[PDB]
């Protein structure tokens, strides 16, 4: 079964840099787009960053732009989120998430290209970061 | 960022009753591509419906979804106890940022 | 022409006529859909490797290409023997290429069990790049050739190219190519394709070994009329300086004046296949001979053509000096030495310096009453007037031609991995399945269609080459060395299939058996 | 003409001749109902 | 020529003209895929027999071959009677051979129940060895002939050959052929 | 006969099953299952004594 | 010989818990072709997964497998009592010798 | 059901030669490759020898190479292992190995050639050899 296991989160002072890592298994990793989702205490979920299966295209929410860098390693099945200049409001739980579509899919007589961003099928458990 | 608003906030209904949820988009959502997620206390969120009506694999058959344009609905028929939780709508139909709805809570 | 009619016949043959040979080979190919009809930017970051020496930027394309650029595509092993035992040289002249009996297939997969059907209306596209307007990848020794054994069915490889990079990024000078931007011929199942090509004039590849060496060219019975300096001192003690001169003659052949000197050299590190004689450290990369281009290091491989080892020492080989082929069934990474076949260039030791030795010595100072004569070792030596050398050998497994880079200047443009250098080589032959979209939606949408019917194609290819021969003229009295099979019994015939149907080539076969005078 | 025969070839090119240019473009289309 | 057109007609006849007879026979054949498109080295060890008198080395090929080398391929029993009661001698003169009405089939097997369909674009390959460059197995009295009775449908036999052996091993003088 | 009736060889041309979508150098081991059938006619003129 | 190492050794988890096993290959395993075997005390080993994900016939449906390149995982979901045993990874993707992983033990 | 039954193992002195025989039923022996697996007491299972379905090609582990001979008889459905120059380390349990795939397989539309070495589907019970 697909498993997303993230580690490297924790408490740190404001202004600091924290590099969050995620380990995936159960699927071909280079064929999926990956996401980071964030939930502050008592508040709803906030999509933060997402990255193309190839890694060449990486997007961010408006607030964290320039501070966070999302990256991945297709050989190591590893998803990375490294943070710079942390703030009082960056404190939350951080989730790994996997898109429900692979970049190419076969159904019946049809082969389909999915290169956009899609709903998140599998989630990691979350790892807390306190600023 | 185009916004999702959930019509009911902190809604409570008796078990065994139909549950109808509504997520409203300020802008049309491109080729559907909306998603409903369930989160339970101290538990990672869970995919229910992706696109308009499309149900995820391990999901009970009582969950349904529909919508087009700016109006989307998550329906829960034959309500049960495990279905008490906070619900969300996700919009992936545009270019990122992907934005969740504000969140909606279903009580007893 | 028609669905129920065949567009070509199978031709595998050799025709030996006088001073020329004509080879023809037919194979069966299969072309998939690559990238699901997409062009994609690739880089070392899309791959994930981080090292500066390995960085690249480029594109992968939906197209495939045909590669017949190895000699075993055209020669059976008996043909190759028949070539190399009787001929001093050969070279290509003409080419004929056919593509026929095209079959496009539709694959449907309801529950993990594939159903395959004919799609009679689908096309394949093919063109040659006859103006040499694409990046030319046929000269990099890539896999994907027409297979040596005619009964094997091969997969057409995917075309991709590189352009300028800085790190993993591009620059404004980087070029992007769409192969749709060329005219091409479209083929339904009744259509066939052909073209012919004329090779440009190239030298005969020398397929002989010298029976004489560059330093022995003298008459052993006669003196020179030239003198060399034999002695600088009378004897022991002080103030013995003198100048003594002797005739160079049969007894001292090292000092005779010579008209021609050995060719150029760039020293390679020496490795032994007896591993205890090797040093206990990692030096594969660190001890390698290299060249640098714009800040990146490339291995010197195989490098300039040099004798692999000294006489009598066949356990040694240059580290990146020789072309190395794998055995049938050998894996991709970190195989043992018995899994690979290491060629050696020893036949050229008559004119070419040894790869693991210095070229020679030069004087480093002015000797005087207060200073002794000093020398130093020449580890690399460029062309000098009066050098002669032999190029590297070609193999049954090896490449045939390369494209000479388009530049202001080049010197002796013979491809270093071996074979015939050409400014206009055999042109690249590109092929793809024409995309057939799956049903579009019933309301207009401006996006490109991302959904396609799953297809692949298959068919036949024939390639015909006329080769010009240079016949051996020798007056040598005693019999030559000839490539031969060994009579002794074994579980398998060499160059045959085994009990599982697996064809293999047990050894590399060079071209150099017959001899010539120097 | 026939099912197994192709009714046209792919032409994408530009030809710059003196005082005139000739463009040619081929695309693949899909028509729904 | 065309899918919906026939490429030959059925000819079974005898024609007795003076000092000569002309036989013609048509049969229906079926060619499988042999070895799933492989050449394979075979020997008495791949078979398992150990005796020196029986040792061999050779190859099996994906190809089949036609064998008309028995007299009942060409003569009905009445024809043979008509031959042997009236004639002191006979001998062959000319041969004509045709291969026509080719049909290639695709077999699909989802659950043990075979479905068969036409594959209209597939080919069959055929050649004669007219330079006698292959090992010649037609003179060993093997089975696989065109059958004596014209209504029977026969299977094309698989071509295979032997070369020099020592025990089950080959020697350098052994030859391998790709057809 | 030193030159008997020549051998007549026949095979189905292999039609490979769908190849993978990434290049692999191996020979294809997977084929569409096929067989063929047809007619043969042979005509011999015989001289009588 | 290219080596398989199993990272978890003599692992002990409570029954009913998800079990994840990882086998590491020094060099890429050609076209997958990895195999997971279960052995029980005084009992002949048993095939679980062959290639990457492919489950053997008589095997419970709760056993899963995945992997590519040098990294492979055997997953056991809805753990049960009979699932206590020593586990192995087999690599047939190269030329022989076929080499088993070192072995890994799952306790109570 | 497929059954692999091996016999002929037992204790013997070092340096001696012991021949192990195996019996198989319920499947076409000729079409399946066979393996010999040996497990030392309190140690992981070790693959010792592999034999091709034809029997033309035989593979052995590096440690026992040149001392063990593996042969099979297709007609008698018997798999044999020959042991010479036995050593103390050699003492282990030897299990018959049956390959999961046949040299040719039919799956719907496609016929596939499997001539390599594959995962072992069926096992014998094992027979002990003590040196």
């Amino acid at each position: 079964e697909v498993q997303l296991l993230e580690s490297g989160g924790g408490l740190v002072q404001p202004g600091g840099s924290l590099r969050l890592s995620c380990a995936a298994s159960g699927f071909t990793f280079s064929t999926y787009a990956m996401n980071w989702v964030r939930q502050a205490p008592g508040k709803g979920l906030e999509w933060v960053a997402g990255i193309s299966a190839s890694g060449g295209s990486a997007y961010y929410v408006d607030s964290v732009e320039g501070r966070f860098t999302i990256s991945r390693d297709n050989s190591n099945n590893m998803l990375y989120l490294q943070m710079n200049s942390l703030r009082a409001e960056d404190t939350a739980v951080y989730y790994c998430a996997k898109a429900v579509y692979a970049i190419t899919m076969v159904r019946g007589s049809i082969t389909t290209n999915y290169y956009h961003y899609y709903a998140m099928d599998v989630w990691g458990q979350g790892t807390t970061v306190t600023v | 960022e185009i916004v999702l608003t959930q019509s009911p906030g902190t809604l409570s209904l008796s078990p065994g009753e139909r549950a109808t949820l509504s997520c409203r988009a300020s802008q049309g959502v491109s080729s559907n591509y909306l998603a409903w997620y369930q989160q339970k206390p101290g538990q990672a969120p869970r995919l229910l419906i992706y696109d308009a009506s499309n149900r995820a694999t391990g999901i009970p058959d009582r969950f349904s979804g529909s919508g087009s344009g700016t109006d989307f609905t998550l329906t829960i028929s034959r309500l049960e106890p495990e279905d008490f939780a906070v619900y969300y709508c996700q919009q992936y139909g545009s270019s990122p940022p992907l934005t969740f709805g504000g969140g909606t809570k279903v009580q007893i | 022409d028609g669905v129920g009619s065949s567009s070509g016949n199978w031709h595998c043959d050799s025709q030996w006529l006088g001073d020329r040979v004509i080879t023809t080979s037919t194979r069966t190919w299969a072309l998939p859909t690559y990238n699901n009809h997409l062009y994609k930017q690739i880089s070392n970051s899309t791959s994930g490797g981080s090292s500066n020496d390995n960085a690249y930027f480029g594109y992968s394309t939906p197209w495939g290409y045909f590669d017949f650029n190895r000699f075993h595509c055209h020669f059976s092993p008996r043909d190759w023997q028949r070539l190399i035992n009787n001929n001093w040289g050969f070279r290509p002249k003409r080419l004929n290429f056919k593509l026929f009996n095209i079959q496009v297939k539709e694959v449907t997969d309801n529950n993990g069990v594939k159903t395959i059907a004919n799609n009679l209306t689908s096309t394949v596209q093919v063109f040659t790049d006859s103006d040499y307007q694409l990046p030319y990848v046929l000269g990099s020794a890539h896999e994907g050739c027409l297979p040596p054994f005619p009964a094997d069915v091969f997969m057409i490889p995917q075309y991709g190219y590189l352009t300028l990079n800085d790190g993993s990024q591009a620059v404004g000078r980087s070029s992007f190519y769409c192969l749709e931007y060329f005219p091409s011929q479209m083929l339904r199942t009744g259509n066939n394709f052909q073209f012919s090509y004329e090779f440009e004039n190239v030298p005969f590849h020398s397929s002989y070994a010298h029976s004489q060496s560059l330093d022995r060219l003298m008459n052993p019975l006669i003196d020179q009329y030239l003198y060399y300096l034999s002695k600088t001192i009378n004897g022991s003690g002080q103030n013995q300086q003198t100048l003594k001169f002797s005739v160079a003659g049969p007894s001292n052949m090292a000092v005779q004046g010579r008209n021609y000197i050995p060719g150029p050299s760039y020293r390679q590190q020496r490795v032994s296949t007896t591993v205890t004689q090797n040093n206990n450290s990692e030096f594969a990369w660190p001890g390698a001979s290299s060249w640098a281009l714009n800040g990146r290091n490339s291995l010197m491989n195989p490098g300039p053509a040099m004798a692999s080892h000294k006489e009598g020492e066949d356990r040694f080989f240059p580290l990146s000096g020789s072309l190395i082929f794998g055995k049938q069934g050998t894996g991709r990474d970190n195989v043992d030495a018995d899994k690979v076949m290491i060629t050696n260039e020893e036949e050229i030791k008559t004119t070419n310096p040894v790869a693991t030795e210095s070229y020679g010595q030069v004087a480093t100072n002015h000797q005087s009453a207060q200073a002794q004569a000093q020398t130093g070792w020449v580890q690399n030596q460029g062309i000098l007037p009066g050098m002669v050398w032999q190029d590297r050998d070609v193999y049954l497994q090896g490449p045939i031609w390369a494209k000479i880079p388009h530049t202001d200047g080049n010197f002796h443009p013979s491809p270093l991995m071996g074979g015939f250098g050409m400014k206009h080589p055999p042109p690249q032959i590109l092929i793809k399945n024409t995309p057939v979209p799956a049903d579009p939606p019933t309301a207009f949408n401006k996006d490109k269609l991302n959904s396609f019917i799953t297809q692949y194609s298959t068919g036949q290819v024939s390639v015909e080459i006329e080769w010009e021969l240079q016949k051996e003229n020798s007056k040598r009295w005693n019999p030559e060395i000839q490539y031969t099979s060994n009579y002794y019994k074994s579980n398998n015939v060499e160059f045959a299939v085994n009990t599982e149907g697996v064809y293999s080539e047990p050894r590399p076969i060079g071209t150099r058996y017959l001899t010539r005078n120097l």
